[PDB]
């Protein structure tokens, strides 16, 4: 295990012959050393009979109590399950290691002595806002923007996949990204194609559930949500629709406008605090983007600020190829009737006349979706 | 318009269906036979689908109060003007 | 029954709850309000057979692992026995039924057939809006159409007696969903 | 021989005996009770009960020592006991109360009409209600038209006061909360009126401070014991409020609280009715 | 459908026992016999008639008539499970089997009933089903076959009141203990 | 004394309680007689109206 890193040469030469043939020797003069220990000195099996002396040490009741401090000669203040707590001694057999305030421990039934420390069965918040799986399709399945998604790559994928133009031209890369636009231009869906590639743990939280009930109760969050993007890998932050944090008040929050901003102090400190932050990109999207603080939005908390257009209708063209490719058109429709009829159509709205003029082939039992289909569409999507 | 994928509207019963309402649920009551609940359902202008029950629970308070032991046409035209009093209250 | 003059003066077994097993024939369990025991297991016990979050008898001397204990609840089930939506079904509708043929197109249709959509590739739908006068079967809708599917009708009301089957702080609401995934096909409902 | 040791197993009955409460059985002479120490067990039996006298929720009688079924027990509560009927009805007559028609003819219709004249009920199919929400602006007779119910009725009136179940001792509630309905249960068909439910059903909740945990536990067992009929014992519940804002809709499901009185303030139609009776 | 199937039932009863009196019954009978696709039931009612030599055609146009219908199910079974509904195989041969119940024999009925017994979540369709055993268990005196599922039925209305699922029952116990001599 | 709340913070949970245990010992259920009850505030504007 962790034997030795070089692998250098990477051929049919001698030195790779000649390294591996070193550590030939050095193995198994370790094991004809470490042979002649049971030969000499037998005295016990080794595999267990150390080990039932330490299972007879350590009793069948074996309570959980909780650190809270430590000194360091062996003995250590816990914490029983009750509240009244003990000055218990600590063990040999205890990996003084993995001790930290507030970690689950194994004391003794008896004295209740430090015997064994407790994996952790965590959490009911960490797998609530890690995404498990990659979402959906890839880049290919956008279409029409091609100079922001270049933004992006150049952001956060080519930092991770390249971590080599960077050295070379001596720089560190561009720390904050914030998405904004008209609502329902693909802001979301390009972050759905950052969660396909990427390799990082991939973090979400929507804007709206950082405002909580209790006071203080939100600013904890915040310092806790960091706390688990800094504790695993080079991670992806996304927060989405962070206007949503000043827009709407509700009357769940007992402090009121000034209980939303001591929650927005905290997260102006975890973009540009003083403590060293570590490898943790944060990605951020909004529509109200006049709204919020630009105390937050500034240069050293956010680098980039990309701007989402309305689609062009060159580009309205490019979608509707998209979201009916894998469907049995009937040849009737020409889709270019479908581009100006709303003169602002966005990406989202081109979706849904493409689902809804499926459902009403649904009600007819047919295969294939002829063209008053996407006459009665737009009548019951746009306008109402 | 991406967001929700279907919505549906629920009107308040018509005549047709005011009557059907009161027809599932007399049929836990203790009937008379002959009855006409045609001219029940006329005379409640659509109010819901839930002073129907409002009517034909309370129906069985009348036969009741003058301890019968079999709900009665009269019954329920007694019901359908104490029910629609309180739509004429507030 | 001379011998019952002798066996009940042994002493009286602990009941408990598995939170999980590990290693070497050991399981993880917790006593009444006391603290979690790591105790190990009797030989006519498997260790398969015991499922997380279920009971056990468990002696007192020892701390010995004597017998499974059934199936106490699960908490999605007593989150719906606090609430008690008025079970429903399509006999007792009234007169709409153009509604419950749009309610199928979107509800029913994709869990007994989903492949009848990638015939068609599109996405199949997720969200419905139930909209009208109050009073009118908003609910008994919903409730029927996932007793004739076989769903889990969870409704939630943002309430604080059920907070205690969900999670002890949920700083999120997204906790719910580790119950429903666990139920699989689910619906969530909710009020005005 | 054996006739011997037929009687000679119950030494262990003696004296110094405790309660517990049955809970369910695994099997055949073997279940699980939980004991007034607050900890549940996993006991044996003794063999002469007949078991067909267990489990509405019965109270046991366990071993001090060795902790396993001893005895079954009459029932029994501290709180209250059951309305003594010499020296305890508020002598309060319905002439008293002036000017109330709709209200006195209606709690008439869902408290003691069903208690006696139960099978027009059954025969007419009609679902008689559970229990009644009484409320209202304070003044209006909400705690005079329980003591005039109380006053001519011929059932067992069971009143406690809905401040009491906090308990100082953790599980305290919980077991004064469960012997009530037990006490209603087995003593006859009787009445439970509870008073000032805000003290107990509230909304909002904090499982951090303990006084809040215990209450939340408080409300889970009248919760749970209000589903624990079945239409046939004629046990009604009359509770009455100061503020119906803070109460969860969690107690006001079909079920368990169908028929809601307010007791609105009266103008003048009622107001001379009043004039006349107390002059 | 066995809404008008009792009075078939007494007709059979007007044709034999009266035996002078055997004319007008053999024709009012076979004018509903030989028209709403009646196959079944009076072969042996052909024995105790007269020869009446032609009934071929007379059969031929019929039991194509049954395979009609017979078909159509046929062609709507592959069609309601294409894209299910709840069962609308089932389902539409739930109000079709009481049509092949008065045209085919009990089999073709009690495959059937029992099949869409398993179908149905709520007791209103469960118990209209019960009540077509119950009739047909009168024709063919099916005398401890009513045993069962009289219990069967009520053993249903309790949950809910159902006093037109009560009070009609009570007519079928009434007609049966009339039908056995228990008068009180 | 108090009025009432829509229940902010914890602690005026259980002063509730403790208030609605004295309105029921003045005049629920009981011959409350020949014991006086005297009361003095600085301002009565934070009084409840069942009080
Ligand atoms: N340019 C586009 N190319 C392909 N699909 C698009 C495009 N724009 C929108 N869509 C479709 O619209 C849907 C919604 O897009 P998305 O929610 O990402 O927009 P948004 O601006 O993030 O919305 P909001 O402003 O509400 O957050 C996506 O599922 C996507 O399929
Ligand atoms: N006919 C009447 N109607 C209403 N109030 C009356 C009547 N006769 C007397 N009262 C007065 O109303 C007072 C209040 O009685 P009661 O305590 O039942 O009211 P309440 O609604 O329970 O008020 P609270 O809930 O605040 O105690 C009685 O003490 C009595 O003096
Ligand atoms: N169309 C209907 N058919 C039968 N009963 C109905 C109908 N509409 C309402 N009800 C009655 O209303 C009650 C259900 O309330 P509901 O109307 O679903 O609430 P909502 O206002 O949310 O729709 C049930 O008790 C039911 O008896
Ligand atoms: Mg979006
Ligand atoms: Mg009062």
């Amino acid at each position: 295990a962790s034997k030795l890193p070089l692998v250098t040469p990477h051929t049919q030469c001698r030195l790779k012959l000649l390294k591996l043939e070193r550590i030939k020797d050095y193995l198994l003069m370790e094991e004809e050393f470490i042979r002649n220990q049971e030969q000499m000195k037998p005295l016990e099996e080794k595999q267990e009979e150390e080990r039932s002396k330490v299972d007879d040490l350590r009793g069948t009741p074996m309570s959980v109590g909780t650190l809270e401090e430590i000194i360091d000669d062996n003995h250590a203040i816990v914490s029983t399950s009750v509240g009244s707590e003990h000055y218990v001694s600590i063990l040999s057999f205890v990996d003084k290691d993995l001790l930290e305030p507030g970690c689950s421990v194994l004391l003794n039934h008896k004295v209740h002595a430090v015997i064994g420390v407790l994996m952790d069965d965590t959490d009911p918040l960490v797998t609530v806002m890690k995404v498990e799986k990659a979402p959906q399709e890839t880049y290919a399945d956008i279409g029409g923007l091609d100079n922001q998604i270049q933004e992006i790559k150049e952001s956060v994928e080519l930092p991770l996949t390249h971590p080599e133009y960077y050295e070379e031209m001596g720089i560190k890369p561009p720390k904050g990204v914030i998405l904004y636009g008209p609502p329902g231009t693909g802001k979301t869906l390009l972050a759905k194609a950052v969660a396909n590639q990427t390799s990082a743990t991939f973090l979400r939280v929507v804007g709206s559930e950082l405002i909580q009930k209790y006071l203080g109760d939100g600013p904890k969050l915040v310092r806790e949500l960091f706390r688990v993007a800094e504790e695993h890998a080079p991670s992806i932050v996304f927060i989405d629709e962070i206007d949503a944090i000043g827009t709407k008040r509700y009357d769940s929050n007992s402090g009121g406008e000034r209980e939303i901003q001591r929650t927005m102090l905290e997260l102006l400190n975890q973009l540009d605090g003083f403590d060293s932050r570590g490898d943790v990109k944060v990605i951020m999207a909004t529509n109200r983007i006049e709204t919020l603080d630009p105390a937050l939005i500034r240069p050293g908390r956010i680098d980039r600020k990309i701007e989402f257009p309305l689609p062009d209708e060159k580009t309205k063209k490019r979608i509707f190829q998209i979201h009916t490719s894998r469907m049995t058109l009937a040849d009737d429709v020409t889709l270019d009737d479908l581009i100006m009829a709303k003169d602002d159509l966005s990406g989202a709205d081109i979706k849904a006349i493409c689902t809804e003029a499926g459902l009403m082939a649904l009600r007819e039992r047919r295969m294939k979706v002829t063209n008053e289909d996407f006459k009665k569409s737009k009548e019951n999507v746009l306008y109402k | 318009p991406g967001r929700i994928d279907r919505k549906i509207e629920f009107p308040p019963p018509n005549e047709e269906a005011r009557l059907d309402i009161l027809k599932i649920h007399s049929r836990k009551m203790n009937l008379t036979r002959g009855i006409n609940l045609r001219k029940i359902a006329e005379l409640m202008p659509g109010a819901s689908g839930a002073e129907v029950k409002g009517v034909c629970t309370e129906a069985g308070m009348y036969a009741l109060r003058e301890r019968r032991v079999h709900v009665t046409q009269e019954d329920f035209e007694m019901a359908v003007a104490k029910v629609m009093q309180k739509d004429s209250e507030k | 029954l001379r011998e019952e003059l002798q066996l009940l003066q042994e002493q009286g077994s602990y009941v408990g709850e598995v939170v999980r097993a590990m290693d070497k024939k050991k399981v993880l369990v917790k006593v009444h309000p006391e603290g979690k025991f790591v105790v190990d297991v009797d030989k006519n016990i498997d260790i398969n057979d015991v499922t997380p979050n279920c009971r056990v008898a468990l002696r007192n001397d020892s701390y010995t692992l004597h017998k499974i204990l059934p199936n106490k609840v699960d908490p999605l089930v007593s989150l719906m026995m606090v609430e008690k939506v008025p079970d429903s079904t399509y006999e007792m509708i009234g007169g709409l039924d153009k509604q419950i043929k749009e309610i199928k197109e979107v509800i029913e249709l994709p869990v007994k057939h989903p492949e009848l959509f990638e015939a068609l590739g599109i996405a199949q739908p997720k969200g419905v809006l139930l909209y009208g006068p109050p009073g009118t079967g908003k609910t008994l809708l919903a409730r029927a159409v996932a007793h004739h599917t076989d769903c889990t009708f969870i409704r939630v009301s943002g309430s604080e007696l059920v907070q205690k089957f969900i999670g002890e702080g949920a700083r999120m609401v997204r906790e719910l969903f580790v119950m429903a995934r666990e139920h699989a096909p689910s619906i969530i409902f909710m009020d005005e | 021989e054996f006739l011997h040791a037929q009687e000679e197993v119950k030494r262990i009955q003696s004296i110094p005996l405790v309660i517990g409460q049955f809970l369910e059985a695994v099997d055949q002479n073997t279940a699980i009770v939980g004991s007034t120490t607050g900890s549940n067990y996993y006991v044996r039996i003794l063999s002469t009960i007949d078991r067909e006298l267990l489990k509405p929720n019965a109270s046991v009688a366990l071993h001090k020592h060795s902790n396993a079924l001893v005895d079954v027990l009459p029932p029994e509560a501290d709180s209250s006991i059951m309305m003594l009927t010499s020296d305890q009805k508020p002598d309060v007559m319905y002439a008293d109360i002036g000017g109330m028609d709709i209200q006195k003819q209606e709690v008439r219709e869902a408290v003691e009409l069903p208690l006696t004249h139960f099978e027009l009920y059954k025969q007419i199919g009609i679902d008689p209600p559970r229990g009644v929400l009484m409320y209202g602006p304070p003044g209006c007779g909400k705690t005079m038209l329980a003591k005039a119910v109380a006053h001519h009725t011929t059932a067992a009136f069971i009143r406690v006061v809905g401040s009491e179940f906090v308990q100082k001792y953790l599980g305290e509630g919980p077991r004064m909360v469960r012997d009530v309905f037990r006490l209603a249960k087995e003593n006859a068909p009787a009445i439970i009126f509870i008073d000032e439910i805000d003290a107990i059903a509230t909304k909002r909740f904090d499982a951090q401070t303990g006084a809040d945990r215990e209450v939340q536990r408080i409300l889970l067992e009248l919760l749970n014991q209000m589903d624990g009929f079945d239409q046939n014992v004629n046990v009604k519940v009359i509770m009455a409020t100061n503020r119906a804002d803070t109460l969860d809709p969690a107690l006001l499901r079909p079920g368990r609280l169908d028929r809601k009185i307010e007791f609105p303030l009266p103008d003048r139609r009622q107001k001379r009715l009043i004039f006349s009776t107390i002059t | 459908p066995k809404n008008p199937d009792l009075r078939i039932a007494q007709l059979r009863f007007l044709l034999s026992l009266p035996e002078h009196r055997g004319d007008a019954a053999v024709r009012d009978e076979l004018m509903a016999a030989v028209r709403d696709n009646n196959m079944a039931p009076y072969y042996e009612a052909l024995c105790k008639s007269l020869d009446w030599q032609i009934d071929v055609d007379l059969l031929n146009k019929m039991k194509k008539a049954n395979e009609d219908e017979l078909k159509r199910l046929d062609e709507e079974l592959e069609d309601a499970e294409k894209n299910l509904g709840e069962s609308e195989i089932r389902d539409a041969m739930m109000a079709k089997a009481e049509y092949l119940c008065r045209i085919g024999d009990k089999e073709g009925a009690l495959t059937a009933f029992r099949k869409t017994y398993d179908k149905t979540v709520a007791l209103g369709h469960r118990l209209d089903i019960v009540f077509y055993l119950l009739r047909i268990g009168l024709f063919y005196m099916d005398n401890d076959l009513i045993t069962r599922n009289t219990e069967k039925a009520k053993s249903l209305i309790e949950e809910g009141g159902d006093w037109d699922r009560r009070n009609r029952l009570k007519v079928y116990q009434g007609l049966y203990c009339v039908a056995i001599r228990d008068f009180k | 004394g108090g009025r009432r709340f829509s229940e902010g913070t914890s602690a005026d949970r259980e002063i509730q309680r403790t208030l609605m245990e004295l309105l029921n010992q003045m005049d629920g259920f009981d011959t409350l007689h020949r014991v006086k009850m005297i009361m003095a505030t600085n301002r009565p504007d934070t009084l409840d109206p069942a009080l």
